[PDB]
């Protein structure tokens, strides 16, 4: 047996070439680069094995903001051009990060706003977004549809008769609830009412849904689970009851359904069972909103505060202080959290810094951004931007990538 | 306050 | 039921059949050739035993990290029986562990590691050096 092997050198030489390129491909970009300086066999190897695009390809794969840079920039157009190519472009790609991540750091961003144009009862209380169009309910009991790029108005949906207070869609389906007690779906490509659940007796304030299933929650003070088999093929399963105000928020994953109320607290349900699990305890006033993901529970009250929780053991991981209203809507990606408020201040946080309890209480707002005239009801975000609506009747897009 | 109809309490 | 292995030296090793069909080539010579038993000719019969012994156990761990502690000879030999025989699994933690060997060195730290000599003229080191 031999002490010492050049597996890079040896594995080309007994016609191997993909084993080699296969070990090099698990480097970072700094052992790449110093693997590129190892010898001339090894340089050849990652040269002729495309390793610089195969390790842009690899981030793509495994993280958004790679992804959603190779789309805006145009060169994830090369993905799936010579080695040299892919290797004096990830430099480029590293410093484009750096400049978006301290955009955010910085508050430095463009705005675009659009007016929504409410004729009579103006607030927008919801909304959705990709990367061809806005989804927004309307406190006009119509939901508008927004050219992304053009921010002209696509399609007006009209049919609930009270305002529209929830919604969520998906490549089929765009469902919505209202303070006229009903949940409706619609066709997200023509806008065709397909289907109307009755069943709440008073206002539908959430719901989310996900593979075949949705969660409704309403002024009620229930909850309901529905099997959806199709748009127009949705029974009951559940109602699940227990919360004493009415039920603000529910999300849920395949783990767990999570509702929070009015009554001040977060409960936890099984999703396979519909079993109460546990009440989150801990804020002061009735809870406005909430997101919930793997194991982090970030909520929203009327305290003013943010509280973080995990989801097993019920523990309050963090409290947020320092917006001055009641804190209406509230998302949460791997880096960041973003909330509004009833003072038309939407905050972001570091959520890494929040999770860690070492970090002091202050460092943990990175920045307030003062664009709304009225509450924030709801806002989306990603790696690039949010968008937010409010009760001044406009959408803002808040866009950090210039 | 009520002039929210997205939420509620009491 | 046992299937025969015959390693390239000639040493036979029974095993159980399940064990035996995570290499997709052994079950490609039972299910498809109707082989009995299954000549290895590049395969010795140290390595094969070394195989056989991390297929049982997984009918990167800490296991496989302990069973991986031998001289770089013998994880090439590993690397190679692994490919030869199309066990994904092995072939990916003697992959890695290798890889894990490279990460976060110096080129200098890297061919010491592999007794390996730098063969750049200064010209071609400097221009490689500067396109990093
Ligand atoms: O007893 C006490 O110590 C005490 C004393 C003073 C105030 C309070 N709390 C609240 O007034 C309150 C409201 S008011 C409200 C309503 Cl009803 C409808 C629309 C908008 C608003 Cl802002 C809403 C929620 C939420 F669940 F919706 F978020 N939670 C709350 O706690 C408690
Ligand atoms: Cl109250």
């Amino acid at each position: 047996s031999m002490l010492q092997r050049d597996f890079i050198t040896a594995l080309p030489a007994r016609g191997l070439d993909h084993i080699a390129e296969n070990i090099l491909s698990y480097l970072d970009a700094k052992s790449l680069c110093a693997a590129e300086l190892v010898c001339k066999e090894w340089y050849r190897v990652t040269s002729d094995g495309m390793l610089w695009k195969k390790l842009i390809e690899r981030m793509v794969r495994t993280d958004s903001l790679w992804r959603g840079l190779a789309e805006r920039r145009g060169w994830g157009q090369y993905l799936f051009p010579p080695n040299s190519f892919y290797r004096a472009l990830y430099p480029k790609i590293i410093q484009d990060i750096e400049t978006i991540e301290s955009n955010w750091r910085c508050g430095r961003h463009s705005l675009q706003r659009i007016h929504c144009r409410s004729e009579t009862s103006k607030g927008v209380y919801c909304l959705q977004y990709d990367d061809q169009k806005i989804v927004s309910g309307l406190r006009d009991n119509t939901i508008k549809i927004w050219d992304k790029n053009t921010l002209e108005c696509k399609r007006i949906l009209t049919g609930h008769t009270g305002s529209v207070l929830c919604l969520q869609y998906d490549e089929r389906v765009i469902i919505t609830g209202s303070s006229d007690s009903t949940v409706r779906v619609w066709d997200v490509n023509t806008g065709e009412m397909l289907n109307t659940l009755i069943h709440h007796c008073e206002a539908v304030l959430h719901l989310r849904f996900n593979n075949g299933m949705m969660v409704t929650c309403s002024k009620d003070r229930s909850i309901a689970v529905w099997d959806m088999a199709s748009p127009t093929d949705i029974t009951l399963r559940r109602v699940l009851v227990g919360h004493r105000a009415a039920v603000n928020v529910v999300d849920f994953d395949d783990k767990y359904i999570v509702s929070a109320s009015g009554d001040r607290t977060i409960k936890v349900w099984n999703t396979s069972t519909c079993e109460f699990v546990r009440t989150l305890n801990g804020h002061k006033r009735g809870i406005a909103c909430l997101q919930y993901r793997d194991r982090l529970v970030v909520s929203g009250s009327s305290d003013n505060t943010i509280r973080l929780w995990d989801i097993e053991c019920g523990a309050c991981l963090r409290v947020l202080e320092g917006h001055e209203e009641l804190v209406r809507c509230i998302r949460f990606d791997n880096k960041r959290i973003v909330s509004g408020a009833y003072d038309g201040k939407i905050k972001v946080w570091d959520l890494v810094a929040a999770l860690d309890p070492r970090a002091p209480a202050g460092t943990l707002c990175l920045r307030t951004l003062v664009e709304h005239s009225g509450r924030v009801f709801r806002l989306q975000f990603d790696e690039f931007q949010i968008v937010s609506s409010s009760h001044d009747d406009t959408i803002l897009i808040w866009d950090f990538l210039n | 306050s009520y002039l929210d109809s997205g939420i509620h309490a009491g | 039921p046992s299937i025969k292995l015959q390693s390239s030296d000639g040493e036979i090793f029974e095993v159980d059949v399940e064990i035996a069909k995570q290499s997709v080539t052994i079950k490609t010579m039972l299910e498809d050739l109707g082989m009995d038993p299954v000549p290895l000719p590049n395969v010795n019969a140290a390595i094969l035993k070394k195989v056989i012994q991390w297929c049982t156990h997984h009918k990167i761990p800490v296991w496989d990290q302990e069973f991986l502690k031998v001289d770089q000879g013998t994880l090439f030999e590993l690397i190679l029986a692994a490919n030869y025989l199309d066990i994904k699994g092995l072939l990916d933690v003697t992959c890695k562990t290798v890889a894990n060997m490279i990460k976060g060195k110096t080129p200098e730290e890297i061919r010491k590691t592999f007794n390996i000599k730098n063969d750049f003229t200064e010209e071609e080191e400097a221009q490689v050096r500067k396109e990093n």
